[PDB]
């Protein structure tokens, strides 16, 4: 709908970048978010729309014969905007289907305060390093603290099952007592009317050592609930730092990822990425 | 009640003190405290108490002692009845030491059974009798049809048939010898040797055959009687007469390890005959009656355990809506997150079958949304393996105008049950932590159901209602809606072929159609398939039976979501051609989860795989079964009548299951299965016993020296090594039971005075047993194992797995590279055995045996020079040549799977010269997943020393004739590979729901299609990887001042 339309400062033009390379940049990403790479056929030509619709990217394949350009036989277009980029305006459904959605937020980049938003030209120069030294600073803080949370799952799972073991040992020494009273008692009447009076406290006392002994236990469940109770609060507190940080390291790893096509006015050196970019 | 958290002998406690007070509790109500030796047996204890107890307040109540059992608490949780009363104390499992006598009731055998099943497989059987769920109890009375089916198998064609379970033939999968392995005969024949022990007095003696390797056993015995009977005097008629009775009367053993030659395959294919030929080894088998072998197969009896108005779906006219009702709680900082959501999904493997759906935002203090969810699909077109798809994201936008989304708590659902039940009314489902690396907001790979653990945020739901039973149709009518559907869709005008072709003409036979299928056909399984493409093959669905092996990517074409679709490609299926295995398992990954296509591929592995492929693929197969939707499946039926009619299948059946039963997300699902196998494998279970028994006792006797002992010096621990070796609870544990690397191997008693700690951090144990077998002088006299706990090995496990299918795409194409795929088997959480390999060393041992003391930088000749004095004179020629080959087709191994750090550590070499490596565990280049390089410059350490062994020691060697050879193997194996790409990117992909770090997504195995030039031409990628072996070259300028520490002497150049 224009005089003139290049192909340079198109937002889909990435050149000869593999598949992997389109993962990262079609990704939870607005309505009108596209690129293109290099078609499937070895041919030079084929330009790809990309439309989020429910989200997902949905692959066309234009298969490309002759030195022309388009969608299928014959390629018969006349611009490349009318071929991907004019569906920004009217819908996209007579491309596909299955992508009945427009096209509302372009990430631009000419809208660099919007995404690059450093002040004075010396500190735009180190938005990468900035934002790479704060992916790993943070992920290796998200790393200890997702061992401890593994750790501490470990731990609280087994005083569950350490509980458990101590609900049927007091169940086991409680029919003990139970048992005791229905045998001794046709005996503490009768050894009370038979004179023998070692015997009755030898009864006695042996009640007591299981007195002692239940005590004892339900003392040392009771200490680890306690501990449970207190673990399973410590568990929350680095399960709520943990999705604190998350949301926080999803968003540098992406900024980062997509400064690494901005630094090309400051391009830090080569091998310097060997070290101004982590190691 | 779960597994158990430690090893050790008692809560808390790694080892028992060794004299222990134990709290008995007598049927009279009087409480014994006696002092036991820990490694008492119950025997002792019972009979040390019942003397005791006279000292005690109504002692005449009670009865003799063997009317009274012992009944206690275990670690797991379980008030166990200990009916076997020869077990020592320190192996019970006790949870505190204390002891309640009782009276025994029930089946004593049943109940000691039980017992073993659930040491065995780690989890006690009571545990299954506790659920509720009716699949669990389904799956343990169904599967039992499988156990018999597979029980009368065995006792069919007694006593062959059993003997046949017990030792299977171990054979290559084809009998056809490649052309450098028959050259490697003497005329096609081999020199046998036949022993017989002979006695009064158990003499030996020796018969040497020499026949042709097409020879089966019966003529192999038939020479040998011939050879026998050829001094006593006999006529022609009766020696032609008593050959032709006595062939059959016998059988062959290899001689030192219980591997038999039962069956009728030729010699040279059994495993055993075929290395021999490989390595120039003398083949020593053993013969003996028939009836001496049938005399020692255990009696396997089988025993019956105790616990042996609905409207069709496509009658619903209505829209799938789903209602999600509230969570119990989330754990987020209410200052630091915004709101919360919960956001589902309809999906079918990995493809959503319509647009996602969010909830409304609301307070994270307050999760309950009470709000229906609208999805875009009608109930009727909800394929078979639908399911639903949600978590819990939290939402926090504090910079300008983005915001950020991030995963809480995820869950899983089948939309219909394991009887065809479309779900219905209210449900509770656990969410699961997010996995680490994870950063997507749905999970549709991860583990359908609710977590387990129920202390977890619990997020309610509920589906709708239609008063009536739903249920998806039977495959009758399945079959008879597509009949009509598929002439009344595809086949009406010729314009159909430019708007949608999907309905176009049903004959278009043309080349540039035909060739576009094989095209298709041939893309590695990663790769993009577009919308034309699959509109385009679903066009010509109909050809695809042509070219057979094109159903995975036709199946990917399918609109999962329309029943009329769904059902055509359910016709279509039902007739398909089988097709190899090795495409087949591809059906079988999480890409695939529809019933019929995973039946489908069952009925190929029925047809075509064979017990050694099984035996190669077991890994595989068996992490798949985390995929299937339900307990009840084809695929576990046919893994399991397998491994109950094959004990060399059944053994690393029970292995890779029991090695996974750690991971809570698949534990009910191996653990009822490895149930069912223990208790219908036979007489097996008995020597697994012996073996999981003693893997504990070296997990407990290693979790001491990395706990306790960790600050004490080597020569303590030693001392304390021993010691705890020499306890007679030790000495019946670790003696007498079979290696499980390899059950062929009888493990003996325990060489002490060779037995040690290795250096190592993670305290891996050296561990030597004498080989009780008769012929064991001939074989291995010493079974060496190092058993390692604190690493994981299931890298190492996969790595060497597939090092092992490299080497057999190379022998197929006359490419002799001789690898050394060693044992490795895990055996729990970060815990397994390597086979340890006689008479090799690896490099930086070579060279700190040289040498010139305080070498400070090795010279580049070490190794050359250790050859040459090891294969002096006329076997040097071969030597080098081994070394050459085997140096080739690891190099190819490490550079297409990216395993990393190739140096003097863990590259070894046998001293006959073959090489090959050790100490994997991360491969796919995953140390730069965080940095973004996957491709720099690292240059091979040891270049020059290979170089002067391939050259033989010239002095310029990138000049030799023999290095152009060299070249030349490493890419003919290159390219052998590259044309199987199909199979690795297969295999990597069914390992995916393991859990291993460095295979998590489909991204993660993408790493192999560089490496492998997929995106290129066969010309292209191999002057690709001329590229990348070039810069990884290394030459004069070495910057080696010390190869300790490896520390750099000046030249800094700043
Ligand atoms: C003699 C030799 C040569 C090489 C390289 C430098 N050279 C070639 C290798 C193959 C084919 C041609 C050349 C060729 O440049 O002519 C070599 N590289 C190795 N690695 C592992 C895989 C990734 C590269 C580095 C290992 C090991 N492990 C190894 O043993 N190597 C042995
Ligand atoms: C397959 C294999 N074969 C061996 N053989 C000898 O070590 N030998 C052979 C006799 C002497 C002794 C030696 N050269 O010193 S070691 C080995 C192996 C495989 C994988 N990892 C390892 C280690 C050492 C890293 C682990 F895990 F055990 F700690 C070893």
């Amino acid at each position: 709908m224009n005089n003139n339309m290049s192909l340079q400062d198109a937002e889909w033009y990435w050149g000869d970048i593999s598949r992997e390379e389109v993962n990262e940049k079609l990704r939870d990403t607005a309505d009108g978010t596209f690129l293109v790479r290099d078609a499937s056929t070895k041919m030079h030509g084929d330009y790809t729309l990309t439309l989020r619709k429910g989200g997902n990217n949905k692959l066309i394949k234009i298969f490309h014969r002759d030195g022309k350009y388009g969608f299928s036989d014959p390629l018969t277009f006349s611009s490349v905007v009318e071929l991907i980029n004019h569906y920004r305006n009217e819908s996209l459904a007579q491309y596909n289907p299955k992508l009945d959605v427009k096209l509302l937020y372009p990430v631009s980049k000419y809208q660099q305060d919007q995404v690059v938003k450093e002040d004075n030209i010396e500190a735009v120069g180190k938005k990468l390093h900035e934002y790479n030294t704060q992916f790993q600073e943070k992920s290796r803080e998200y790393d200890r603290l997702y061992e401890e949370y593994t750790r501490t799952s470990q731990e609280i799972q087994m005083k569950r099952t350490a509980i458990e073991a101590f609900n049927e040992t007091i169940k086991i020494f409680e029919e003990q007592c139970q048992t005791q009273e229905r045998y001794s008692k046709e005996y503490i009447e009768k050894f009370k009317r038979e004179g023998n009076e070692k015997e009755i406290q030898r009864i006695m006392h042996n009640y007591d050592k299981l007195k002692s002994r239940i005590s004892e236990i339900i003392d040392s469940r009771r200490r680890l609930e306690e501990d449970l109770k207190k673990q399973a609060a410590e568990y929350r507190e680095i399960d709520k730092r943990m999705n604190s940080i998350k949301p926080d390291l999803i968003q540098l790893r992406k900024t980062r990822d997509q400064y690494l096509m901005w630094l090309t006015q400051k391009g830090v050196r080569q091998k310097k990425l060997n070290e101004w970019l982590g190691n | 009640m779960p597994p158990r958290p430690s090893s050790g002998e008692l809560w808390g406690i790694h080892l028992m003190p060794p004299r222990i007070l134990v709290e008995c509790l007598l049927p009279n109500g009087m409480i014994v405290t006696l002092e036991c030796l820990r490694e008492a047996t119950l025997i002792t204890i019972k009979h040390e108490l019942f003397k005791e107890a006279r000292k005690y307040p109504l002692h005449q109540l009670l009865q003799d002692e063997s009317s009274y059992i012992f009944v206690s608490v275990t670690q797991e949780a379980e008030r166990e009845e200990f009916f076997d009363e020869t077990r020592r104390l320190c192996d019970l499992r006790l949870f505190q030491p204390f002891l309640k006598v009782i009276e025994p009731v029930g089946n004593r055998e049943e109940k000691i059974l039980n017992r073993e099943i659930g040491f065995a497989i780690g989890m006690p059987v009571c545990e299954f009798d506790m659920v509720k769920d009716p699949e669990v109890q389904d799956f343990r009375r169904n599967i039992l049809n499988v156990c018999k089916e597979a029980v009368d198998l065995r006792d069919l064609n007694s006593p062959h048939s059993r003997a046949m379970y017990v030792y299977p033939p171990n054979v290559e999968s084809s009998p056809e010898l490649p052309k450098h392995i028959y050259n490697k005969l003497d005329k096609g024949q081999i020199i046998v040797v036949i022993w017989v022990i002979v006695s009064p007095n158990n003499d030996k003696q020796k018969y040497t055959l020499k026949i042709n390797h097409d020879c089966v056993p019966e003529q192999v015995i038939a020479e040998a009687i011939r050879k026998k009977t050829r001094s006593m005097l006999l006529s022609s008629e009766q020696l032609k007469l008593c050959v032709l009775e006595y062939q059959g009367k016998y059988i062959l053993k290899v001689c030192g390890c219980d591997e038999y030659f039962l069956e009728k395959y030729p010699l040279s294919q059994y495993k055993y005959i075929r290395s021999c030929i490989m390595l120039g080894r003398m083949p020593n088998l053993m013969l003996m009656a028939k009836e001496s072998l049938y005399s020692q197969l255990p009696m396997d009896c089988f025993t019956m355990p105790s616990y042996s108005s609905t409207k069709s779906l496509w009658v619903i006219n209505s829209a799938l809506r789903i209602k999600i009702l509230c969570a119990t709680y989330v754990n987020v900082n209410i200052r630091d997150i915004d709101k919360i959501y919960v956001r589902t999904g309809i999906y079918h493997g990995g493809e959503p079958l319509c647009d996602n759906v969010n909830t409304q935002r609301v307070p994270c203090s307050n999760p309950r949304w009470n709000e229906w969810l609208n999805y875009d699909i009608y109930i009727p077109d909800l394929p078979r393996a639908a399911r639903l798809c949600l978590s819990i994201c939290s939402v926090k936008g504090r910079k300008g105008a983005k915001e950020e989304h991030c995963p809480l708590a995820w869950g899983n659902i089948n939309l219909f049950d394991y009887t065809d039940t479309l779900v219905s009314g209210k449900m509770a489902l656990n969410l699961w932590p997010v996995p680490h690396g994870l950063e997507d907001l749905l999970n549709p790979i991860g583990v359908t159901g609710s977590n387990p653990n129920k202390e977890t945020p619990c997020l309610e739901l509920e589906f709708d209602w239609f008063s009536s039973v739903v249920k998806f149709p039977d495959m009758s009518v399945i079959e008879e809606h597509a009949n009509w559907s598929v002439s009344r869709e595809a086949g009406f005008s010729y314009s159909h072929a430019g708007l949608s072709n999907r309905l176009a003409r049903d004959n278009e036979l043309r080349e540039n159609d035909k060739e576009q299928l094989k095209a298709i056909s041939t893309r590695d399984p990663l790769s993009e398939i577009t919308e034309q493409e699959k509109d385009f093959l679903w066009s010509h669905r109909h050809y695809c039976v042509t070219i057979p092996e094109i159903l995975p990517k036709l199946l990917l074409s399918v609109k999962w979501n329309s029943r009329d679709e769904v059902a055509q490609m359910y016709c279509l299926v039902k007739d398909w051609p089988p097709i190899k295995p090795e495409q087949a398992m591809e059906l079988l990954d999480c890409n695939y989860p529809d019933p019929m296509v995973r039946g489908f591929a069952v009925r190929c592995l029925e047809k075509y795989l064979t017990d050694d492929k099984l035996s190669q693929y077991l890994i595989q197969l068996v992490q798949v079964l985390k995929y299937e939707q339900y307990l009840d499946n084809l695929l576990v039926r046919f893994l399991l009548k397998k491994a109950l009619t094959n004990q060399r299948i059944g053994h690393f059946f029970f292995w890779h299951l029991k090695s996974e039963m750690h991971n809570k997300t698949v534990s009910q699902r191996f653990g009822l299965l490895l149930e069912s196998y223990c208790r219908a494998c036979g007489m097996y279970l008995k020597h697994l016993n012996r073996q999981v028994e003693a893997m504990e006792k070296l997990i407990n006797l290693t979790d001491i020296l990395k706990q306790e002992k960790k600050d004490e010096t080597q020569k303590v621990q030693m001392k304390f090594l021993v010691e705890q070796m020499r306890r007679p609870d030790f000495m019946d544990a670790l003696q007498g039971f079979l290696s499980p690397l390899n059950p062929a191997h009888q493990l003996g008693n325990l060489r002490l005075e060779e037995c040690r700690i290795m250096s190592s951090a993670k305290r891996p144990l050296w561990l030597n047993w004498e080989n009780p077998d008769i012929m064991s002088e001939l074989l291995f006299q010493n079974n060496e194992i190092i058993f390692k706990n604190g690493d994981d090995l299931r890298q190492d496990m996969l790595t060497l797995q597939i090092i092992r299918i490299m080497e057999n795409i190379w022998q197929n194409q006359g490419l002799d590279l001789r690898m050394l795929p060693y044992g490795c088997l895990s055996i729990g959480d970060c815990v397994g055995l390597i086979e340890v390999v006689r008479n090799s060393h690896t490099i930086m041992q070579i060279q700190c045996k040289g040498g010139l003391k305080g070498a400070l930088q090795f010279n580049s000749h070490t190794l050359h020079q250790w050859l040459k004095d090891k294969n002096k004179g006329e076997i040097y020629d071969a030597a080098i040549d081994l070394f050459t080959r085997s140096c080739a087709g690891y190099c190819v191994a490490t550079f297409i799977l990216g395993i990393g750090d190739r140096h003097n550590s863990n590259i070894m070499v046998k001293d006959d010269g073959q090489l090959f490596h050790i100490d994997f565990g991360h491969f796919l280049d995953h140390k730069k997943k965080k940095f973004g390089y996957k491709r720099e410059r690292v240059p091979f350490v040891l270049t020059q020393d290979f170089l002067i062994v391939i050259s033989k020691g010239a002095q310029e060697c990138t000049k030799t004739r023999e290095f152009e050879r060299f070249q030349e193997m490493c890419y003919k194996a290159y390219l052998a590979i590259r044309q199987h790409a199909n199979l690795f990117i297969n295999l990597f992909s069914m390992m995916l729901g393991s859990g291993m770090p460095e295979l998590q997504s489909f991204d993660d195995i993408a790493y192999i299609r560089k490496t492998l030039a997929l995106d290129k031409t066969e010309q292209e990628a191999l002057e690709y990887f001329m590229k990348q072996m070039n810069d990884a070259r290394h030459g004069g300028w070495t910057t080696k001042m010390d190869w300790i520490f490896h520390t750099i002497k000046q030249h800094a150049l700043n």
